[PDB]
RNA sequence: AUACCGAAGCAGAAUUCGGUAA
RNA sequence: AGAACUGGCGAUGCGGGAUGCCGAACGUAGAGUUAAGGUGCCGGAAUACACGCUCAAGACAAAAGGUGUUAGUUCAUCUAGACAGCCGGACGGUGCCAUGGAAGUCGGAACCGCAGGAGUGUGUAACAACUCACCGGCCGAAUGAACUA
């Protein structure tokens, strides 16, 4: 007493990982480990449409650990305990069959455009222009940009702290105000001034088991 | 204060082996043949009870996480409950069950079964909270709000109820 | 909705006039009301109904055809959402 | 469940120093001191090293569990206020009668009432009207529970005489909140 | 007297400041009142009520019974 | 017996409903 | 609403239940132990011990509800990260009738490519924006649903 179109996944989801992991560790001829900076499904798919040799296997972190081995002394192949140990924060793990010289390429040559992350300051000053607010900023170019929404009014006051107020039916601002609220107001903005490059750490084969630790962007 | 005695009966073969827990060996005998009815189909005069015998605890001097299987039969119906006690013996360990359901399901000698009593020698296999946060190790407690029994009807010091 | 109103009305005349016309008695103000409420609760739907034209119909304008008026027509949105304000 | 035992540890900054004496609150700080009386919840307090306090409950239950939960809810809240200080601000808006707030808090014309309204200034809050911000009032102190209670005062004591909820725009409302530091 | 005369102001101004928060928490305090009001109305209230909470419970098992059906097919 | 609260597409006037109360 | 029957009065004291079933059936007296019923005062007797309960009770209504309080049963999660809570992903083909706008979210009739409904709500003429259910960074072990009392 006195408590607070789809279902839970259940164990079997992470022992599907486990397995398609425990295939894929022999199944491809090369294994690369990532540490994308954020998740993006249309960079994500981006990232599966710009090759067909290579694939990113993408789960749960413990259950990745459990597929390569928690501890070194019982590691189903050499340095798979290290390759466990390396990946850390999103959990991106990529399998691919082209060499070293052809993928390391990709990662540096290929970025695209994101939003900010928390704890991460705006790249720019932007600023709304100290009037009536428009939906794409306002200090962009006017001619394409377009007055707010009246309804969306209370929740720029409340989960933006914006000082916005409502004048038949405008949203308007008394001051040029500036930009997780650093990156809610780019987000709402549309402003993804920032830029996504996933990066990648040690190269791996499934035979030779090298650690070709590095940290290109 | 109950006593624990052990009775065995056959009618007069299987030697059916039950523990009963009764004040005297009177109450034990009843209930036995009481407990032959429901386990089996047998009456009194079908034979004797073949012996009956107290069981003294081992050694009364060691605390014990008793685990006990009792059944009892509520007003409606009879259900099974488990329970663990800590206690030092079992007869003290059965004795604090029985006040315990009275005094909350208002079961008592007449209508609660002892079906097993095991001592539990490993911590964490106690799934009970109220046995379990006594497994810990040595602890500190206080004892707030202690009184005294003042014999006398008057008292000019103001008694305070520190400990 | 209004023709079952009236029905409505007049069934429930007609049970008023036909009980105008302890065990035992303790069942005898039981069906008026176990009557009345088959005659009722059907009406639920004609009552909706009345309900959504009624706040509909509550702020109507005053569309007065005696006074001279004028109408502006056309394609919508052609500045004509201006000229009358 | 019938906890035998149950605490919990407040965190104190270098800044701020506490000293408890028959469930008193003594809270000293950078933005001077606070004071309140937990006789009547019975909780326990206890040093450790001079920078976190055990409040701790023997024997109790969830009721006592409450009350020991909420002291140290206080205490921590009493610790912010002396530190960083709270910050209550108020905007008003009129849709035909400005609100000639004047000042103690008097409130006037309000929706062309000719009744003065005004709630008295509490112990340990400030008001300080906003400056260049058009209409906006701004609140400060360092107990929240003065602030926040002359806030809703404010918001209550000015109302729409029950009338259309909706089309009557006037009144006073909490805008923001923040911290003095 | 407009046919949105009302919706036409609240999307002119919008509606009130603290209507969402009060809402909200009026809706919280709701919560509870289930149970304040169950333990202390009397006769035909209490009457009335047990009846609506009885419904209710037998149109929530409905609803989420439906629910369960929504996924199997 | 009169009024005090919350709700209604209650713009105002005006009206109805759930509680207090005789 | 009559009824075939078995214990008890009529002729029945006394103690107890404020007063009208339990105990016990009767000479006048002294001494000791009890039945029923009691041990805060009226009221002669322990504001006795021990286990929990209860905030308004306590010395025909039980059909039902309580985010009132305290215990056990079934299933589920298991440091491959229990539950609460923050941030993100929440995509693709894409959809037809209403044609006036309807693109998940006013109303017709029910897929899947790779943690994600052709969609639980908010909301816009509709996109827009947030969202829960589903997962991910996340936290460090009890926990969610119904029952027995």
């Amino acid at each position: 007493r006195s408590k607070r179109q789809t279902d839970k996944k259940g164990r079997e989801n992470k022992e599907r990982i486990f397995d398609e992991v425990r295939e894929a560790l022999d199944t491809y001829r090369y294994v690369w480990v990532l540490h994308l900076d954020d998740v993006r499904t249309p960079v994500l798919q981006e990232i599966r449409t710009s090759w067909a040799g290579s694939k990113l296997i993408m789960g749960k972190r413990k259950v990745l650990q459990k597929a390569l081995g928690e501890k070194r002394e019982e590691e189903y192949k050499e340095n798979l305990y290290q390759l466990s140990k390396l990946c850390s924060g999103v959990t991106g793990l990529l399998f691919t069959d082209e060499d070293v010289n052809t993928v390391k390429e990709y990662f540096k040559s290929y970025v695209r455009s994101d939003y900010s992350r928390p704890n991460t300051k705006a790249p720019l000053t932007f600023t709304i222009p100290e009037g009536i607010v428009y939906s794409r900023g306002g200090q962009i170019p006017a001619e394409e940009d377009v007055p707010m929404i009246h309804s969306l009014e209370p929740t720029m006051r409340n989960k933006f702290e914006i000082p916005t107020k409502i004048k038949a039916g405008k949203i308007t601002i008394d001051s040029p105000y500036l930009v997780v609220r650093q990156a809610l107001i780019l987000k709402q903005f549309g402003i993804a001034a920032s830029e996504f490059k996933v990066k990648v750490s040690a190269y791996y084969d499934n035979d030779s088991s090298t650690v070709e630790s590095t940290n290109i962007n | 204060h109950f006593k624990e005695y052990q009775v065995i009966g056959r009618r007069l073969p299987k030697l059916f082996r039950m523990r009963i827990f009764a004040s005297n060996e009177v109450i034990a005998k009843s209930r036995y043949w009481y407990f032959l009815q429901k386990l089996h189909k047998v009456k009194k005069a079908s034979g004797e009870i073949v012996s009956i015998n107290q069981i003294n605890e081992a050694h009364p001097t060691k605390v014990k996480n008793f685990g006990v299987w009792v059944r009892y039969d509520s007003r409606s119906g009879t259900h099974n409950m488990y329970k663990e006690i800590r206690d030092v013996s079992r007869v003290a360990a059965v004795e604090t069950l029985y006040q315990d359901m009275a005094a909350r399901h208002r079961a008592r000698f007449r209508s609660i079964h002892i079906l097993k009593v095991a001592e539990i020698e490993k911590t964490a296999d106690v799934k009970r909270q109220y046995v379990k946060q006594f497994l810990t190790k040595d602890l500190k407690f206080p004892l707030p709000h202690r009184v005294q029994k003042s014999t006398k009807t008057f008292s000019y010091k103001r008694p305070s109820t520190f400990y | 909705s209004l023709a079952a109103i009236s029905r409505a009305k007049s069934l429930v005349e007609q049970v008023a006039r036909d009980y105008v016309r302890l065990f035992q008695c303790k069942q005898l103000k039981r069906a008026a009301l176990g009557r009345m409420a088959t005659i009722v609760k059907k009406l639920r739907d004609p009552l909706a109904y009345l309900e959504q034209v009624r706040q509909h119909i509550g702020r109507l304008p005053s569309i007065d055809p005696n006074t001279r008026t004028l109408l502006i027509c056309g394609y919508p949105n052609v500045g004509k959402s201006s000229f009358l304000r | 469940m019938k906890y035998i035992q149950t605490e919990q540890q407040i965190e104190v900054p270098e800044g701020v120093t506490v000293s408890i004496k028959s469930r008193i609150v003594k809270v000293v700080g950078p933005r001077g001191t606070l004071t309140k009386n937990l006789k009547h919840i019975d909780v326990t307090f206890t040093k450790v090293n001079n920078q976190l306090i055990k409040v701790a409950v023997h024997n109790g239950g969830r009721k006592h569990v409450a009350a020991l939960r909420t002291v140290k809810s206080l205490v921590d809240n009493m610790i912010t206020g002396v530190t960083k200080g709270y910050k209550y601000k108020m905007r008003y808006v009129y849709a035909h009668f400005p609100i000639n707030v004047n000042i103690f808090i008097e409130v006037r014309n309000f929706l062309g009432d000719k009744k003065i309204r005004n709630v008295p200034v509490r112990d340990g809050v400030t008001i300080e009207f906003s400056t260049n911000v058009k209409d906006e009032i701004v609140l400060s102190g360092n107990s929240v529970e003065d602030v926040s209670q002359n806030a809703a005062d404010l918001q209550q004591i000015c109302r729409v005489r029950n009338k259309d909820i909706r089309k009557f725009l006037d009144g006073i409302y909490v805008s923001h909140k923040g911290f003095i530091t | 007297p407009q046919n949105d005369y009302i919706e036409r102001h609240i999307k002119q101004h919008g509606k009130r400041l603290d209507h969402e928060e009060r809402k909200r928490k009026r809706e919280a305090r709701e919560s509870h009142k289930i149970s304040e009001r169950a333990q202390k109305l009397t006769g035909w209230k209490g009457k009335q009520f047990a009846k609506k909470r009885y419904a209710e419970k037998v149109s929530m098992r409905k609803k989420i019974k439906a629910h369960e059906q929504s996924k199997v097919k």
